[PDB]
């Protein structure tokens, strides 16, 4: 109530207010003034402004009071393709438009069709090739269904045929930095030089992750009570990133080549608590990007890191996997 | 109009005509001759002749009293708790005068689809009225019938029909139907049957109706499955490019899904003999890994290509 | 009963080592209005569950330690009696995924729905790493849909198998292993409350170095050595290691000295004896590998092969049902390499 | 009128069902002979199974088709109970009819449960004399052998280009559209034997045109309307991996994936398909490339970090094609 | 852009498939080595026994006639017999005795025992009147309360040796058998005849009835009888019929039917008819199995790696079916529990989907369903091929299980808790809160160390009773 996560507290309420993404907001305002959209799909990195954009379209389309009744976000969730999604969709088709508001008239076209939001519903245990095709044909004039997706790997061409596919472009670092700095200024987040760039670097363009990390860092800074500017080390610790000093020690040890030294260092490093997956990712960043290594070395280390990461993802012991990876890199 | 299928036109009306499982069929014949039919659960794969065995046993046991002494309940009929508590119990309590030793038969075909509570209610019904009626189940899977029901019946596990019995009855049908047969065609019919006798009869009927003379090529035209020789050439080719071309053209572009290709490859490899047993088992392991990856969700063309590459490595090397 | 239980810090102030984490948890409990979903990760025996329990006590009260056992029985498709001990409390609930195998999704969602049926109730999840991907997705759905009434605190020894969304919607808290001095201080406190007659303080340091940053192992070794010598620890007093570790050492010795099929049959019998005593195969493989790597008659190439086969067979163990096959295959490959 | 081209260009008779010819010839022989056994039309979606059965049912049953044919769909909210109820009520009624052989078209039977399939087999066996079933499915491995043995299976293959292009010519002239040869080739190679996809993409391309009267549709229009990797993009990624530096290859891969919204699985599959056309001097190159890329795809399906997977793809291709050199 | 790949184009040769019948002849299935059905002798029927030419089932033909022939331990037989006589004598007097017996357990003669006791008490079959309430009828309050009250209140028209037996008191439907336990309680209040309850488990019986029966020492457990006595009884039964059989096949019959006298008797009723056909394979013999050494360690390494990969394949594919298997309607699924929780449904709808009352929730995964028999299973083929040439694979298939190593874990934890509590409750909850892996790896072995240390000093002469934990790990 009094507290609100900054991910949803600073969500763009106006459609045109959505930062950057002109190619989407312009066409979307045209479609909104068209008083009817076809069922549309957007693709981009999760957290680039998909849900914010669709909610803002509904904001400038329907009324705020009409909102929580007309929109049912039956997304990839407790709701099941037909067990609940289809049942609730048809029971909502049994429901008509509620009382028209005041400012809603003329200002908010409030088209009769309803909007149903399904975020990443392709990742569901129900494969509805035509279970919702029939329900958006029988209820085309009284509802529409909008979907959220990551890539252009669309599953079924039916139910995804008449789609105005909007490419939510990757959010540029400048505008993302501007938005995060604006949020920090509103929330009086005392940060020195380098916090926001580091947050964007770990979040890799994900503003949602960036905003949550900034909120967590601010909460930790208030917890300490020092009142000092947040450091990049705290942000790194709040995300699981191994410190660069440890990674440099790791690469020096694997340059040394001795099996015993590497084994002892890995034994002492497993007690620190830093995960092996972050070590593998930062080793990839240090080795593939570096221009001081031959093409053969990078080619071999790519497969080595890939195998290590694939084994680590399958729930295996981190000690053995990291020791094997570091030894194999040493033999390279 | 319609022509009677050879599956139905040449259905055994007596227990002696039924081939396969000689011991069980002979014992069922002896039971039908003498009487005192025990409760039985005939189980096994599809198409080996379970329902035919039950119906022939009931007919031979009863005779003219078959109409009023046998109650058949398939999955199409309702077999709920109410049905078991009323209809089956009233049939068991019915007073029918039969020759001594003979008993009324309650044929519950496809008992694996019956609900558990109906099976529990059937247990007391069969235990109480066993002096007048005897029950006979017929399920594809024997584990779907509750242990209380299985402890009051003689479980019959029919086995897959061997090549010899299928060949014998097929020769009988070909001889009474004036069918031109070739050794390769009949061998193809056995191979596509895989112990399913109904499948063998249907394939023979389809081949005769469509392409007349039963050659192996004619049999492999009405099975709508990957051609075993094509799959064998794909797996056993010494050039990987040729195997990839075969998989792309004759299998992937023709609409054969990954499951059918994997099944045909596994069957061919299991039937392969020129390669060693260790090589056979290792290729079978690669096919199993590919089938596993398909079951997880990764059933793309690249997985089958990698399977072919591994099989090529295993064949050319080692 | 055990000193690992009686001398368990039951308050945030009672926490001795990792003072930064203690301050962070105290500040988190300073406002009990909002607990973000916590993912406490680190080495085993580092006080992760102790700190979670202390934080829950500080928010609610000393009741969070009054635990009741509610046994839940479930039946799957193949009719197996899936029996679970669901440790509950008037304020919190505790569950453990591994105790239900592959089927850890339906049971987890049923228990979480039962919790949500009735400010908030915190659900503690031990070994969140062992959760399958579908169960982790169900947890991700729960953390967003059931955020108002359920706060999931997950304790895992490794966060790497956890999916990205769960990490993204959780406060990642790391628990580093206590240093040798901190373990020695804790053991000295246990000693001075239990009146242990040491001849010197070096014994505690030896215990700490033998336990390798594991507080539970160090405390149990203290208790065992104290009760063996009747509260009379000495320099000559050997470190009490569990029997399975000694059996693994003997197995490694046999593997190094005897490379034969009959030796492999004997190794299989030893593995069967170890697994029959309810010892998880992952730990058995870990100790076997790290004891084979410490053999002083082996060069670099053999040890690299040992670590490679250990990684491969650990991955196979994580994805397999019968562990004896994986362990025997690892032993056979090791013996083939050692030739 | 205001209808999708899917329903507008439906085959109203058996002569308009292109591509599948063996099935149509057998069905025409069936109707001419009068022997119509239980049919099972299965294959990839959009091959023309429903079109075939609808055309045949209309051709046999004239005007009474509305009452003599019941079209079911097991995927709906009925379950075994209501589905069985409807089938037995339609099959055992023997309503006032001109002739007989009431036809039941059960669509999406691969979603029917095992008990439901056995019950359907029993119902088919009981009411064979008056009711003929033409159970429809998409995959034959999801159907029980009991149902598979009571029906004459008729596999549908993906339509051949010669047909897809004929229906292209038919729809284009009637709807007054222009397809450039490269765009037509792209649509034909992108449909993969799916006429429904062709019609949907064609209608979307019509709607896309600023003046949908004489504006020719280009290759890029179809490749962006369908949402598929362009051959140029995959070829550029492949050549950057093959002949450029590791940093440049990584930059090109990331840029293409971000700009085209292309997942790594599609990139791997397209690279494999393109490299199939090209010849390799060695064979270990092909073996290692296929095996490593399949392993990468399998690991991608389970999950991980995409940067390491992309680096693994680049390294696998580079190592495989340095083996040949 | 063209962006040409630096690779020459490939001209694909045109593939043709002209297969000679010689290649078709190679499709013949090679003779399988894994399959090995070994037959037994035909049964040798001796003489013309009147029992052989019977019209009743063999389990009922050999129905017990006294209390000596029932397959139950004599102690419990005597206890039940004395309880029934005492109940008859007490209820004869005007009436602290609630007539109730719970005859729980997993034995077979849980109903013929009561009938034989009645036959012995009355001396005649017609005298005793046992009213069996079986599951084949509707055991609901509004259908049976009046009938049972009238039966247990007045005298039968004919010593009134009357009894009510509730067979299968564990399987009860939620709506069909409504108010059943209320009926049992009301009968217990207003009965003058004994009330026997039989079940396979005691969990379904309400705790009130359990406590009431345990107070009167009327809770009797039927333990399963060892296979030796079942085998001896079967040999005597076949001697009565004068049928020769090899003792190996009879041993196999006893073993495979879980020592069930009724199941074994039905199996012998089938497989002992006067026919020349050979007997069932029963325990399948070894498929020319040679568990050899394997010579070089490389071969056994390959075999073990193949075994590990096959185990991975089995774990990955043995529970992923492609055909959507259905969920049983008469099961206590959570959806069914919540459905009956809603009061919108009337009595008629609840009759359609009535579920059997249970204490264990029946959860199911619609996606991860077990493989059907007709689906492809390469894991089974690899397992049967490897077992046919290596016996230790077949041994490993059953050396360890899932119920095993978990019940052992439970017993080990119980012993550890007992040893800890015997210190010269808090553990019961906190150690349980400690993760199962931690108890398996660290707590239990160290508790064993402490137990063996305290057992050492006891032999020399801070905890007592250490021999149990010493025995558990041994
Ligand atoms: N263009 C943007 N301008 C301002 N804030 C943004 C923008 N894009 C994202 N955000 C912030 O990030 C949050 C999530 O953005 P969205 O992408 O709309 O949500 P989302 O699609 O649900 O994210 P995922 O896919 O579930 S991780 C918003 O609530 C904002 O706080
Ligand atoms: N051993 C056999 N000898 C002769 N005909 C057989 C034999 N087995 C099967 N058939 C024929 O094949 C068909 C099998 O029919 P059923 O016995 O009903 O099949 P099933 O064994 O019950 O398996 P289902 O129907 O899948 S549960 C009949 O037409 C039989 O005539
Ligand atoms: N062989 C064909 N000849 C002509 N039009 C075809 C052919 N195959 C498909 N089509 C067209 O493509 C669409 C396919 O419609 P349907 O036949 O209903 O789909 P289907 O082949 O039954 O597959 P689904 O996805 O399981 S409904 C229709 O618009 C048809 O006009
Ligand atoms: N020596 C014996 N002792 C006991 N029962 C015997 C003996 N010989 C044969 N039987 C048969 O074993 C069966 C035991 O009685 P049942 O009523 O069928 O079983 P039950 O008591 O209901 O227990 P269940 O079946 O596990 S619920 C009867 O059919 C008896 O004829
Ligand atoms: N701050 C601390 N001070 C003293 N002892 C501690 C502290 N933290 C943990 N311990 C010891 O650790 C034991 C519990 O470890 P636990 O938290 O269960 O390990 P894990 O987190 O690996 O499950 C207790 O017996 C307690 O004595
Ligand atoms: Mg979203
Ligand atoms: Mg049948
Ligand atoms: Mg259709």
């Amino acid at each position: 109530l009094a507290q609100q996560p900054w991910v949803e507290k600073y969500r763009p309420k106006n459609l045109d207010e959505v930062t950057a993404q002109d190619h989407a907001v312009t066409v979307l305002k045209k479609t909104l003034k068209s008083a009817n959209l076809p069922h549309m799909l957007f693709y981009g990195p999760p957290g680039t402004g998909k849900t914010s954009t669709i909610l803002a379209l509904t904001k400038e389309l329907y009324g705020p009071d009409l909102m929580k009744s007309r929109i049912l976000e039956l997304n990839a969730s407790d709701e099941r393709g037909i067990s609940i999604v289809r049942e609730k969709v048809k029971n909502f088709a049994r429901l008509t438009v509620s009382k028209p508001s005041k400012h809603d008239l003329e200002n908010y076209p409030c088209p009769p069709y309803k909007i149903i939001i399904l975020d990443e519903a392709d990742s569901m245990t129900a494969d509805a090739q035509s279970a919702l095709r029939r329900t958006m044909e029988t209820y085309s004039g009284v509802t529409r269904f909008c979907l959220i997706c990551n890539y252009v790997t669309r599953i079924i061409d039916p139910l995804a045929s008449r789609c105005s596919k909007f490419r939510f472009k990757a959010l540029d670092a400048s505008n993302a930095i501007d938005r995060l700095r604006f949020i920090s200024e509103q929330e009086n987040v005392k940060c020195d030089d380098g916090v926001l760039e580091r947050i964007l670097d770990i979040s890799a363009g994900d503003l949602r992750r960036g905003i949550t990390l900034l909120q967590s860092a601010s909460k930790g800074a208030q917890y300490l009570g020092d009142g000092k500017n947040i450091t990049s080390t705290q942000v790194e610790e709040l995300a699981g990133v191994v410190p660069h000093d440890i990674l440099i020690e790791i690469v020096e040890k694997v340059k040394s080549g001795d099996f015993d030294e590497i084994k002892k260092y890995v034994n002492t490093f497993m007690k620190s608590g830093w995960s092996a997956a972050s070590v593998v990712n930062q080793l990839h960043e240090y080795y593939i990007t570096n221009d001081n290594f031959d093409t053969n070395f990078k080619n071999q280390i790519s497969w080595l890191l890939f195998t290590t990461d694939s084994r680590l993802n399958n729930g295996t012991n981190e000690h053995i996997q990291l020791l094997n990876l570091l030894v194999k890199i040493s033999q390279l | 109009s319609l022509q009677l299928p050879w599956v139905e036109k040449y259905r055994p009306q007596v227990l002696s005509d039924i081939v396969g499982n000689k011991e069980t069929i002979d014992r069922l014949q002896q039971i039908a001759k003498d009487g005192n039919m025990p409760h039985m659960i005939i189980s096994g794969m599809p198409g080996i002749g379970k329902t035919t065995s039950v119906h022939c046993l009931a007919h031979e046991l009863l005779g003219r009293s078959y109409a009023d002494g046998v109650l058949e309940l398939n999955a199409s009929d309702d077999r709920g708790i109410d049905v078991v508590r009323n209809q089956i119990k009233h049939f068991a309590q019915k007073k029918l005068h039969l020759p001594p030793g003979k008993h009324k038969i309650v044929i519950l075909d496809e008992a694996d689809s019956m609900t558990a509570g109906a099976q529990q209610a059937l247990r007391r019904t069969m235990e109480l009225y066993s002096n007048s009626t005897r029950f006979a189940f017929a399920c594809n899977q024997s584990n779907k019938i509750i242990e209380p029901l299985q402890s009051r019946c003689a479980i019959l596990r029919y086995s897959k029909l061997s090549d010899e019995d299928v060949l014998k009855r097929l020769l009988q049908i070909i001889k009474l139907e004036d069918v031109k047969y070739t050794n390769d065609g009949l061998e193809a019919i056995i191979f596509t049957a895989e112990g399913d006798m109904r499948q063998a009869i249907n394939n023979l009927q389809s081949t005769v109706a469509g392409h007349g003379l039963v050659n192996a090529d004619n049999v492999f035209k009405i099975v709508d499955s990957p051609h075993p020789l094509i799959v064998k050439k794909m797996l056993l080719a010494s050039n990987l490019e040729d195997s990839i071309q075969i998989l792309r053209t004759d299998l992937w572009k023709k609409g054969y899904s990954s499951i059918d290709i994997v099944t045909t490859s596994f069957r061919v490899t299991k039937n392969l003999a020129q390669v060693k047993e260790s090589v056979r088992l290792e290729m079978i392991k690669e096919i199993g890994l590919t089938h596993m990856r398909i079951l997880e969700g990764v059933g793309t063309y690249l997985q089958l290509a990698s399977m072919l590459a591994k099989i090529h490595k295993l064949n050319n090397k080692a | 009963s055990l000193w690992v239980d009686k001398y368990r810090p039951k308050s945030l102030n009672a926490l001795s080592h990792n003072e930064e984490l203690t301050n962070f948890l105290k500040s988190l409990s300073d406002q009990p209005r909002d607990l973000p979903h916590l993912l406490l990760y680190g080495p085993n025996g580092t006080g992760k569950k102790t700190r979670c329990m202390a934080l829950l006590e500080s928010i609610f009260g000393p009741g969070v330690y009054r635990l009741k056992i509610d046994v839940r029985q479930f039946v799957t498709a193949s009719n197996r009696k899936l029996e679970l001990n669901v440790v509950s409390s008037p304020y919190h609930l505790e569950i453990t995924p591994s105790d239900m195998g592959n089927n850890d999704r339906i049971v987890i969602q049923e228990l979480l729905k039962e919790v949500a049926q009735m400010r908030y109730k915190c659900v503690i999840i031990n070994e969140a790493n062992s959760l399958t991907k579908d169960a982790q997705a169900a947890l991700r759905r729960t953390m967003e849909k059931y955020s108002k009434n359920i706060r999931l605190i997950m304790v895992c020894d490794s966060m790497s198998p956890i999916i990205a969304p769960i990490k993204s919607r959780c406060l990642l808290i790391r628990c580093p292993a206590p240093s040798d001095s901190e373990i020695s201080t804790i053991l000295s406190d246990v000693v001075t409350n239990e009146r242990i007659q040491l001849e010197t303080k070096d014994i505690l340091k030896r215990i700490a170095q033998a336990s390798n940053g594991n507080l539970r192992v160090s405390l149990l070794m203290l208790e065992s050595m104290a009760l063996n010598n009747e509260l009379a620890l000495k320099s000559s007093s050997p470190i009490i290691k569990p029997d399975w570790i000694i059996v693994i050492h003997k197995l490694t010795r046999k593997i190094v000295k005897e490379r034969s099929v009959n030796s492999l049959i004997e190794c299989r019998a030893v593995l069967y004896d170890l697994l029959a005593h309810c010892i998880p195969a992952n730990i058995i493989l870990k100790e076997l590998t790290f004891s084979l790597l410490d053999v002083e008659t082996l060069n670099t190439t053999n040890k690299s092969s040992i670590i490679e086969y250990s990684s491969v067979f650990d991955e196979r163990l994580s994805l397999g049902n019968k562990a004896i096959f994986h362990l025997e295959g690892f032993i056979a490959k090791v013996m083939c390499c050692l030739d | 009128e205001n209808l999708p081209w899917v329903e507008k260009y439906r085959p109203e008779t058996l002569d308009e069902v292109y591509g599948q010819n063996e099935v149509i010839t057998t069905v025409r022989k069936f109707v001419d002979e009068g022997k119509l056994p239980h049919l099972l039309f299965y294959g990839p979606p959009g091959t023309g199974k429903t079109s075939t059965i609808v055309a045949l049912a209309r051709e046999i049953y004239g005007k009474n088709y509305s009452n003599m044919v019941l079209e079911l769909n097991a995927s709906d909210d009925r379950g075994i109970d209501v589905v069985r109820n409807q089938i037995k009520d339609f099959a055992s009624t023997r309503q006032i009819f001109s002739k007989g052989f009431k036809l039941i078209i059960l669509d999406e039977a691969d979603a029917m449960t095992n008990a439901a399939q056995n019950a359907l087999r029993r119902v088919i066996e009981r009411y064979t004399k008056n009711t003929r079933f033409c159970v429809l499915a998409n995959y034959a491995h999801k159907l029980t052998p009991a149902l598979l043995s009571r029906c004459t299976r008729f596999r549908f293959q993906p339509l051949p280009q010669e047909a897809i292009e004929r229906r292209i010519a038919n729809v284009l002239v009637h709807e007054k559209l222009k397809l450039s040869p490269n765009a037509e080739k792209a649509l034909i190679e992108l449909s993969n034997g799916d006429m429904r996809r062709v019609l949907n993409v064609l209608q979307s391309c019509k709607a896309t045109l600023d003046n949908p009267d004489e504006d020719e549709i280009s290759d890029d229009v179809i490749y962006e309307c369908c949402g598929a990797p362009r051959p140029s993009d995959l070829k550029a990624v492949l050549k950057s991996i093959l002949e450029d530096d590791w940093g440049t290859a990584h930059y090109t891969l990331n840029k293409v994936r971000s700009a085209k919204g292309l997942a790594l699985i599609d990139l791997i599959e397209g690279i494999v398909k393109i490299l199939e056309d090209y010849e390799l001097q060695n064979e270990e190159t092909r073996v290692h490339l296929l095996t490593k890329l399949a392993d990468i795809e399998y690991s991608i399906s389970k999950g991980g970090n995409d940067q390491i997977q992309g680096s693994a793809v680049i390294g696998a291709i580079k190592a495989s094609f340095e083996n040949e050199t | 852009r063209s962006v040409d790949i630096p690779l020459p184009f490939r001209t694909i040769p045109p593939l043709n498939h002209n297969f000679l019948p010689s290649d078709y002849e190679s499709l013949k299935d090679k003779n399988s080595a894994s399959c090995i059905p070994v037959r037994y002798q035909a049964p040798v029927l001796l003489g013309t026994n009147i029992k052989r030419n019977t019209t009743l089932t063999w389990p009922q033909l050999f129905k017990p006639v006294t209390l000596k022939q029932v397959l139950i331990e004599p102690k419990l037989k005597l206890r039940i017999k004395n309880w029934i006589e005492t109940s008859f004598h007490t209820l004869e007097k005007p009436t602290e005795f609630v007539p109730l017996m719970i005859l729980h357990g997993n034995s077979i003669g849980k109903k013929t025992l009561i009938q034989t006791i009645m036959r012995e008490i009355a001396g005649d079959d017609n005298s005793y009147q046992i009213y069996e309430v079986n599951s084949n009828m509707n055991r609901s309050k509004k259908d049976l309360l009046d009938i049972l009250l009238d039966f247990t209140t007045t005298h039968y028209v004919k010593s009134d040796y009357g009894l009510v037996l509730f067979n299968d008191v564990d399987v009860l439907f939620k709506e069909h058998d409504r108010g059943y336990w209320a009926m049992i309680s009301k009968l217990c209040e207003f009965s003058r005849r004994p009330l026997v309850l039989t079940c396979k488990d005691l969990s379904l019986v309400p705790s009130e009835l359990i406590a009431l029966a345990s107070e009167q020492n009327s809770l009797f457990h039927t333990k399963k009888i060892s296979t030796s006595t079942v085998y001896a009884f079967l040999t005597k039964y076949l001697k009565s019929l004068e049928i020769e059989v090899c003792d190996d096949w009879l041993r196999d019959v006893v073993k495979q039917n879980n020592a069930d006298i009724r199941k074994c008797l039905m199996h012998l009723q089938f497989w002992c008819v006067d026919t020349e056909a050979d007997l069932i394979s029963s325990k399948n013999r070894l498929p020319v199995l040679t568990s050899t050494l394997g010579s070089s360690v490389k071969d056994i390494s390959q075999l073990t790696d193949l075994l590990s990969i096959n185990d991975v394949i089995g774990q990955a594919t043995l529970n992923r079916s492609m055909v959507r298997q259905e969920i049983d309607s008469t099961t206590m699924t959570p959806e069914k529990v919540n459905t009956f929780q809603d009061q919108n449904l009337d009595d008629e709808m609840k009759l359609k989907f009535d579920y059997v009352i249970d204490y264990k929730l029946h959860l199911n995964d619609p996606n991860r369903q077990p493989l059907l028999p007709f689906e492809l299973n390469i894991y089974q083929h690899i397992q049967e091929q490897l077992e046919a040439r290596y016996s230790y694979v077949r041994e490993a298939n059953h050396r360890l299980d899932n119920e095993y190593l978990v019940n052992r874990f439970k017993k080990m934890t119980e012993s550890t808790l007992n040893f800890l509590a015997s210190r010269i409750e808090n553990a019961e909850i906190d150690l349980l809160s400690a993760t199962t892996q931690q108890i398996k790896a660290e707590i239990n072995p160290f508790v064993f160390e402490i137990a063996k240390s305290d057992a050492n000093v006891k032999n020399e002469n801070f905890n007592a009773d250490p021999s149990i934990v010493v025995r558990k790990w041994e």
